[PDB]
């Protein structure tokens, strides 16, 4: 088989193939999640330079690994297809031998797990993909957030974002979330997960894409007017 | 290119050189052992505000009689905690007894040198591995990506290392207190800290005979350090 | 799993008070049909060492090819091998019994009992018994098939207890050897006239003795019986 | 074997004997049939005792992983589900074991039974072993979930007892264990010679036996 | 174990199985649910040896459960009795075959049609009105032949059933502690708590 | 040893991009065009057949359209071979679901298995890529009529209509401008014809240079037919679209 | 220089570098010394620490009853070397009844290295070990060089400043090899010579290092309060 | 068809005293009925102050000991020279045990010494593994013969005191390392009278904290 190790150190302490993984991410389209009191919502962005798409059946960005918890991505979309299905699999097999659902931050653990087995393995290279997985653990209604990348690391956030751009909406994040009074409601989650993609997205027609996560398995992907609303009421106080 | 176990013409392997600079980049962690029990203490660094700093697992629980601080490439730490802990709870399976730390320490440090072309390559973080046994007693050891493990009284890894183990230096003695400790790590922590010390950026953790392993609350140690405060302001 | 198809069978041993003796017949049996008259079941390794053995004659000769085959490994890389790392008894013995019992734990044995007869380094006597089993044990008499149940009874009465080695002669005890021998072609349906016997002594080295032959037996009372019970004629 | 486990208003008894036997030979007087696995859950044993000791040992291995990977103990559900699991490997190979396995965990006090087939039944009494008969008459006709714990502790030695007396291949000595939310509490080995003699004269039971 | 019935009516499909199970000679259980759910509208019951009844079981429930994850979307009851079929005729040969027969209850939303398959441990799949496992046929068939038609209400099918049970109940020699029973419509599966 | 001679065929490069990936992607865009048209009554397959001779047997030879099953269909742009090696791969697993499930394989998740196939070449096993994009044109009775596009990434997405191979930034601004989501079959193998005609490098689009399907409801009732178009029809489409 | 990248190529000169790499890790190494006399072998190291907190790396490690070794270099080569050992010595044991000769031992470790110089992926193993032992033909001292090289010697030393033990054993042989029935004389003579290597440095009680095994003398290793006699 | 299993017979006997403990057993080894030795070691000092002794095929026993024996031997280069208690000790040979589940060592073990607190332990297992610490212990062809002559002289079975008539019980007294060999011999020399298997010669290791001491004795040879 073919063991070749392309995963390795440099003279200054860095694995690049990891590193350039995250070049990956970069390039990717900007994901971000925000966490209310009572609810996770995931924002991405779709670039639209791709018009004549079939948004029916064009992959959706946001993946159930369970009827509790989602995935969202930046970076490779191929690559992502690998960790969702090793995830979903991780899912009912941890249902089947344990009787109970994998809570948010076991789920995490095992992606990022197999992010870090392939930066230290022979003949392959690193998933040049960073995740946010995001939902509620079984019986629980604290909400759960947690972010991973190609090389294995991962941790929980209040609010993230990753892809293009990043950079400029966490920054707005950061001034803008208040961790002592996180989004009451599910609206206010919601206006502050589109305004922080308006900072970065170009028009909020298509380009946008809405995901709410509440308790005890209740998922729902908001449709293209849903967000229009939120878009036009956004610059309509903007204009003052 | 080049084979990953070469030797370079020093007689020093590259790749495990090399992982050890990786650790140099890493987060501050400090152990210091003493006849009350082992002190286990790191800098936590988040890199954002809004990242949850109680999610940043950087001390570690291998049984009950021994704990375990990471630095370096924290992600290659998991395999080796889980190798640590089926090691210590297979012994006790095979043995009905609590394994010695060194022979834990040395099982973890097997791994080390599995690399080539197995893993792929040598791990990117050091280990400070803390606990306490029947035969010696309170002890801590640092276990390196080489496959080498030296025992310490006190011992520092991380970016803030050779300036913390200079002050470790001085500061340590075979008669300190469990108390006394706390506040040196707490002390050389804010010293090689980029940022100000408190008690969600940095994490105590001790390992003594009766209670075991624990990790300190952000409360235990927000006290402590308001009690480092007033005694360095005391002269 | 397997069944013995040409075979052999008693070996028998004792100690005495410089070393060992040991003896087996040269008849290799197709069942019933004493069908080949000139195998040898006793064979030397060194001159310290005789390996006698029992059972199926295939696998006796493959064993004689290990213990030939340990000879030339133990001379390799090793200016002592006529000396002090010569093969030794005990060495010998542990090899087969670790191969007896690696077999059966297979579930595919060597269908043999051997007796190991010799002479260690320091002069002590070595003598042991292994079997397709695994199974190991020690004593001053050893024996396999019929000689355990015919010959052990008339070698105990020599030497019944550690004790009485010392007190017996090589003479008194190839005199009993022999007569164990002729007792055993009496009444063992499977025996022959012709035997081999070894004598492995601390001070004289390792005796071979080849086409021996039961004599002085008795048949002359025979004549004299008569019928199965009533008859006079 | 005679072993017996039920649950009640304040958490499940756990009475086992302790009778080993090698046919009709009486090799151990006093075996000891449960296992502390965690202060929080014990495991009972019928059938093969190498195979109930090396296999809810090997259990409690997991169950300690468990709680070193995820900082929380086992639930008795997942830990009755790791034990069968284990027994669905050696499919048809001839392990002979029959156990419950009892504590306490968040939904409350739990019971499972497990054996070599793979069966894993959740219940709220549970009785295994050649003398399983005996104790269910027992139980069946004085068990309620408004027991008192002193009441609960003599309803599951009293059962054992029962079995221990007509059963051949039970006897010896009672082994009595009472799980509470704060753990399990040992309550000590009661030799059947004894108690049988104390039993018959305080409750007036056995009559027909002569003492 | 030991009892498991099916009928399938105008818009359901009701599925009976015995409570009791049975170790040595002692019931160890009088309350055991011999179902699992593999979808929000596929129903599977099962009967066969000990322990494999359940491993299989919940072996298949997980395979839908992964697919409906995977998909969004829901396979259809004949979709999901072929891989049912397929698993336990590939089981069949193995080296150690799970013995294992199983109804499988489902409501096709795209058809708005109940279904009821028959599949026992062989591999044998047949799609019927009315259905049932071991000795099972042999009492209650008769019964069914006679009184079913296809235009049952839910109610009536619960008549019928009940009418199959207590022939059971006068005739088999087993006592298998009554009837758990759970029917699958449109709207979902649930399970009538008196019976 | 070995490793000296290692191309490495599976790193990022400096900037974040998979190099085989590029550059078999840089191969593609000298292929024959390909083009996919999806309408409400059905779906059009057209492509273009690369520089051909005089002597080639047409009515016997395909390159660009394959049979997947009786209800989705390929275009493919890149090295034939690789793609037949692909192409019999997907038909095999269309029938071992359909043997599985007792149903005929939903497009998607085809295009997916295909797409996780390729994806691996770029991720382990130090090989090649397979130097292929298809056009997935199919139906199934969840989603109805649906266009997909893989490339050697092993990314893939869903389209109304789109293009692969050689000039695809031109082809792709034509339908972009053309295209109505009303529109019927009619008018899309019209568009498709058009759109070759405008991007093609030969001097002018003959029957010989074309290979052509269409995926309809056009079939007697509730069912859909596959049409690959023969020399003589593709010579008539031709003439009555107002091309030759 | 061009043919240094792997332990599979020869140089123009018929050299293998990655090897003298590996030697060269030996020389890093800090300094042990061996001797034997006719009744009794005797280890002596100097062991080294990280810093004044840090324990002293040990040296030594046991292989049988009748047989141990002393390392310098990769400790964890040494590890893997030792653990070889223990169960090559075992399998005698176990299988022939037989203590392993220290010659055949010497034999064994020289093979287990060479392959590790001869294929293409694996590296040489970068530790030197000093092998003592008792057995059938009495007492016996060898040098393991990670080349594959094994020699039996009199008396030798290995490690960083080597060379001045090594002189004042060449002196001293027809005085220690005498030492007959005396391990306390032969162990002086053993810590005498690893002294002629030492810098700046002197021997410590929890510095020294030594072993000892013999004609009645089981493999013990003695540190601690044990060598404070010896200093 | 071949049979991997034999029975070489013999009979041994484990006793815990307060601070010492005896591992006993008869020299005999036989193969249906013919004795193949009279004086063949049974009962092994395996170190760390543990005897250990396996009955019944003997080819398995001598294998179990031999691994045991190695076990110890690891248990020194892998632990850093740390004495192997008796406990653990005990639930190793578990192990080595359920390694043969399904093609069994056909012997039944005892092992004897001290616990970590200085007291008398024994420690007897069945073929397959399970295993349990006790204070007397009768093993192999004779052991039912002794086990109730134990319970009875040992532990104070059935035994109650005069002039109470069964109210109250005979309290139990400690014995010493003396009484306790006495009792020992006279379980062997019943046993040698009434089964053909056991005879020959007896031989006794006792433990203390001074550590293994043998003691023989003969038995009647026919
Ligand atoms: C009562 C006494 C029924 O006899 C119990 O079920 C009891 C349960 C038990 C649990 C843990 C610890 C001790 C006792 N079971 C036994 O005592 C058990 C009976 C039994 C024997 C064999 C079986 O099939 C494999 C099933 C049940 N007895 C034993 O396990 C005895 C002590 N040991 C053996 O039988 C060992 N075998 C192994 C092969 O060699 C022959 C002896
Ligand atoms: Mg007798």
């Amino acid at each position: 088989g073919y063991d070749r190790a392309l995963s390795i150190f440099s003279p200054d302490g860095h694995i690049f193939q990891v590193e350039y993984a995250l070049e990956a991410v970069k390039r990717g389209t900007c994901a971000v999640g925000v966490k209310g009191k009572n609810c996770v919502v995931l924002g991405c962005e779709r670039r639209s330079t791709l018009k004549l798409q079939d948004t029916r059946i064009t992959p959706s960005k946001v993946s159930k690994i369970d009827s509790h918890v989602v995935l969202s991505f930046s970076g490779l979309n191929a690559d992502s297809r690998i960790l969702i299905e090793k995830a979903r699999v991780e899912a009912q097999s941890h249902r089947l031998t344990l009787e109970d659902p994998v809570t948010v931050e076991y789920l995490t653990r095992y992606v990022a797990g197999v992010q870090q087995r392939y930066t230290q393995s022979g003949g392959v290279r690193p998933f040049g993909v960073s995740t946010l997985i995001a939902g509620f653990d079984p019986r629980d209604d604290e909400p759960k957030l947690y972010q991973t990348e190609p090389s294995g690391i991962y941790s929980s956030w209040s609010a993230q974002t990753i892809g293009r751009n990043s950079k400029t909406v966490r920054e707005f994040l950061e001034k803008n979330y208040d961790r002592k009074e996180p989004p009451a409601t599910v609206e206010e989650c919601v206006k502050l997960t589109v305004r922080s993609l308006l900072e970065v997205v170009q028009t909020g027609a298509k380009n946008i894409e809405i995901t709410v996560v509440k308790p005890d398995s209740d998922i729902v992907a908001l449709s293209s007017e849903e967000i229009n609303q939120y878009v036009t009421q956004i610059e309509q106080e903007k204009q003052e | 290119d080049r084979g990953v176990s070469t030797f370079s013409p020093e007689g020093r392997l590259f790749q495990v050189e090399y992982s050890l600079e990786a650790i140099k980049l890493g987060s501050t962690a400090i152990g210091i052992a003493t006849k009350e029990g082992v002190v286990l203490g790191v800098e936590k660094r988040a890199t954002s505000p809004l990242l949850e700093s109680d999610s940043i697992e950087k001390i570690v629980e291998i049984d009950r009689h021994i704990g375990c601080a990471m630095s370096g490439l924290t992600a290659d730490a998991r395999s080796m905690i889980e190798h640590a802990r089926t090691a210590a709870v297979t012994h006790n399976l095979y043995y009905d007894e609590d394994i010695n730390v060194e022979s834990l320490t040395q099982s973890v440090c097997d791994l080390a040198l599995r690399f080539g072309e197995l893993m792929s390559r040598p791990f990117g973080v050091a280990l400070l591995i803390a606990g306490h046994d029947a035969d010696d007693g309170y002890q801590l050891f640092h276990a390196e990506p080489s496959g080498t493990f030296y025992r310490y009284n006190a011992k520092a890894i991380g970016s803030g290392s050779e300036g913390a183990q200079a002050e470790l230096l001085n500061e340590w003695h075979s008669s300190l207190t469990l108390k006394e400790a706390e506040l040196l790590v707490l002390k050389i922590l804010k010293q090689v800290m980029e940022e100000k010390l408190d008690e969600n950026n940095a994490q105590l953790s001790c390992i003594t005979k009766q209670d075991g392993f624990k990790i300190y609350d952000n409360e235990k140690t927000a006290e402590l350090i308001k009690e480092l405060k007033e005694k360095e302001a005391a002269e | 799993t397997q069944q013995p198809i040409v075979t052999g069978t008693s070996v028998i041993s004792m100690k005495y008070d410089n070393g060992v003796i040991i003896a087996a017949d040269n008849l290799g049996s197709y069942g019933s049909l004493l069908r080949f008259n000139g195998v040898e079941r006793l064979i030397p390794v060194g001159d310290n060492t005789v390996v006698g053995i029992s059972g199926d004659i295939s696998d006796m000769q493959h064993i004689e090819r290990l213990l030939k085959d340990l000879v030339t490994e133990n001379a390799y890389d090793n200016p002592l091998a006529d000396a002090e790392e010569a093969l030794e008894p005990s060495y010998i013995f542990e090899y087969l019994a670790t191969v007896m019992y690696q077999r059966r734990s297979k579930m595919n044995p060597l269908w043999n009992a051997i007796i190991v007869a010799g002479v260690q380094s320091n002069g002590d006597q070595f003598l042991r018994y292994v079997n397709l089993l695994g199974v190991t044990y020690s004593s001053p008499t050893l024996a396999t098939g019929f000689g355990a149940h015919m010959a052990n009874p008339l070698l105990r009465k020599v030497v019944d207890r550690e004790s009485d080695i010392p007190k017996t002669t090589v003479q008194v005890a190839e005199e009993a050897i022999v007569n164990a021998m002729r007792v055993l072609y009496y009444r063992d349906a499977r025996s022959s006239r012709n035997f081999s016997l070894a004598i492995i002594d601390k001070n004289t080295g390792l005796t071979f003795k080849k086409n021996l032959q039961v004599e002085n037996m008795k048949w002359d009372f025979a004549k004299d019986i008569k019928g199965y019970g009533t008859q006079k004629i | 074997t005679t072993t017996l486990a039920f649950k009640f208003q304040h958490g499940v008894i756990v009475a086992v004997d302790s009778r080993a036997t090698a046919g009709s030979y009486i090799s151990s007087l006093r075996m000891n049939k449960v296992i502390e696995i965690n202060p929080y859950l014990l495991g009972t044993m019928s059938g093969c005792a190498a195979d109930c000791q090396y296999w809810e040992r090997l259990l409690a291995k997991e169950c300690r992983l468990y709680y070193l990977r995820n900082g929380e103990r086992i639930s008795v559900s997942a830990a009755s589900k790791l034990l069968s699991n284990m027994m669905l490997q050696y499919r048809g190979m001839g392990l002979s074991m029959g156990s419950m396995i009892c504590g306490w965990d968040k939904k409350g006090p739990g019971l499972y039974y497990v054996d070599d087939n793979g069966t894993r039944l959740s219940g709220q009494m549970f009785s295994t072993g050649s003398g399983n008969t005996y104790a269910y008459g027992v139980l069946d006709s004085n068990y309620k979930w408004d027991l008192s714990v002193e009441d609960a502790l003599y309803l599951g030695k009293r059962s054992i007892l029962a079995a221990a007396h007509r059963d051949a291949y039970s006897g010896g000595s009672v082994n009595l264990y009472h799980v509470t939310e704060d753990g399990w509490i040992y309550h000590g080995n009661h030799d059947v010679g004894e108690l049988f003699w104390k039993v018959k004269e305080e409750e007036g039971s056995f009559n027909n036996v002569i003492g | 174990m030991d009892i498991i019935l099916g009928i399938r009516v105008q818009d359901s499909v009701i599925l009976a199985s015995s409570k009791a199970v049975t170790r040595g000679i002692s019931v160890l259980k009088d309350s055991d649910d011999k179902t699992r759910q593999l979808s929000p509208h596929t129903l599977m019951s099962f009967a066969g040896e000990a322990g494999d009844t359940v491993q299989f079981a919940e072996y298949i429930q997980a395979n839908i459960q992964l697919y409906s994850i995977r998909e969004d979307y829901e396979l259809s009851p004949q979709a999901v009795s072929s891989f049912v079929r397929q698993e336990l005729a590939k089981s069949i040969r193995s080296r150690r075959p799970y013995q294992v027969n199983v109804l499988i209850g489902g409501y096709d939303k795209k058809k708005n049609k109940p279904e009821l398959y028959q599949i026992d441990y062989l591999g044998t799949k047949v799609e019927l009105p009315y259905g049932a496992h071991g000795y099972s046929g042999f009492y209650t068939f008769s019964l069914l032949d006679h009184h079913y038609r296809p235009d049952m209400t839910t109610e009536e099918g619960l008549d019928l059933l009940k009418l199959c049970v207590q022939e059971l109940e006068k005739r088999m020699p087993m006592d298998f502690k009554g009837v758990i029973v759970k029917i699958v419509d449109k709207d979902g599966i649930r399970q009538v708590d008196d019976f | 040893g070995s490793r000296r001679y290692d191309s490495r065929t599976t790193i990022f490069s400096p900037e974040g991009r998979l190099y085989q990936v590029e550059y078999a992607l840089e191969s593609i865009s000298h292929a024959g065009t390909a083009i996919g048209i999806m309408a409400s009554d059905g779906i059009v397959l057209a492509a273009e057949r690369k520089v051909t001779s005089t002597l080639l047997e047409q009515d016997t030879s395909t390159e660009k359209l394959y049979k997947l099953n009786d209800k989705i269909a390929v275009a493919v742009a890149g090295l034939t071979a690789d793609a037949e090696i692909l192409i019999n791969t997907a038909r095999i697993h269309a029938q071992n679901y359909l043997k599985t499930y007792n149903e005929d394989i939903p497009v998607e998740i085809l295009v997916r298995r295909l797409s996780d196939i390729k994806q691996g070449y770029t991720q382990h096993g130090g090989l090649r890529p397979f130097g292929v994009s298809f056009i997935y044109a199919g139906y199934d009775d969840r989603y109805g009529y649906q266009l997909y596009t893989s490339n050697p990434s092993g990314n893939y997405t869903g389209w109304k209509a789109i293009s692969v191979g050689a000039n695809t930034s031109a082809a792709q601004t034509l339908l972009q401008m053309d295209y109505k989501d009303d529109m019927k079959v009619d008018d899309a193998i019209e568009l498709a014809l058009k759109t070759l005609s405008k991007t093609t490098d030969s001097s002018a689009l003959t029957y010989d240079r074309l290979e052509f399907a269409t995926i309809r409801k056009g079939a007697n009732d509730g069912e859909v037919y596959q049409k690959i178009f023969k020399p003589q029809e593709i010579k008539d489409i031709l003439v009555k679209t107002g091309i030759t | 220089n061009n043919y240094d990248g792997d332990t599979v190529t020869f140089s123009p000169t018929g050299r293998l570098f990655q090897v003298e790499y590996a030697l060269e890790a030996i020389k890093q190494g800090s300094v042990t010394v061996g001797l034997r006399s006719n009744t009794h072998a005797v280890l002596v190291a100097l062991k080294r620490n990280a810093d004044e907190l840090s324990s002293y790396q040990k040296k030594i490690i046991k292989c049988d009853e009748h047989m141990g070794l002393s390392l310098a270099g990769l400790a964890p080569d040494a590890r893997v070397l030792s653990n070889y050992l223990r169960q090559q010595c075992n399998y005698s044991s176990l299988v022939f009844n037989r203590k392993l000769a220290v010659e055949r031992a010497g034999h064994l470790l020289c093979d287990k290295a060479q392959k590790n110089t001869q294929s293409y992926g694996g590296r040489p193993y970068g530790v030197g070990l000093l092998i003592i032992g008792y057995d059938k033909s009495g007492a016996h001292l060898l040098e393991f060089q990670p080349s594959g090289n094994v020699t039996e010697l009199y008396g030798t030393a290995i490690g960083a400043r080597s060379q001045g033990a090594k002189t004042y054993l060449e002196r001293t042989l027809d005085t220690f090899i005498k030492i007959d029935g005396n391990p306390d004389e032969l162990i002086k003579a053993g810590v005498e010579a690893i002294s002629q290597s030492l810098r700046d440095e002197s021997l410590t009680v929890d510095n020294l290092s030594i072993a000892i095994v013999g004609k009645d003398t089981p493999f013990t290793i003695y540190d601690g309060e044990a060598v404070a006699k010896y200093i | 068809q071949f049979n991997p299993y034999g029975d070489n017979g013999g009979t041994i006997l484990g006793i815990a005293g307060e601070d010492f403990a005896v591992l006993a057993g008869d020299t005999r080894n036989i193969t249906d009925y013919s004795i193949n030795s009279r004086y063949e070691p049974k009962v092994f000092d395996c170190g760390d102050n543990i005897v250990m002794s396996a009955n019944g095929f003997a080819a398995d026993g001598d294998a179990l000991v031999k691994r045991f024996k190695n076990s110890v031997k690891w248990y020194h280069f892998d632990h850093n020279d740390k004495k192997l208690s008796i406990n653990s000790a005990a639930r190793n040979i578990q192990h080595l045990l359920y390694s043969r589940r399904f093609f069994p060592y056909y012997v039944y073990n005892i092992i004897a010494g001290l616990d970590e607190d200085g007291k008398g332990a024994v420690y007897s297992f069945d073929p397959v593994g399970s295993y349990q610490r006790e204070q007397c212990r009768a093993g192999g062809a004779a052991a039912s013969l002794i086990m109730p002559f134990l319970d009875n002289q040992v532990n104070f079975k059935n035994q109650y005191e005069p002039g109470t008539n069964g109210k109250v019980k005979k309290p139990l007294k400690y014995l010493s390392v003396e009484e306790v060999i006495k009792l020992v011999r006279d379980s062997f020399t019943s046993a040698t009278e009434r089964h053909i298997q056991v005879g020959d010669g007896l031989e006794i290791l006792i433990v203390t904290k001074d550590g293994v001491r043998k003691e023989f004795y003969e038995l009647k040879r026919d």
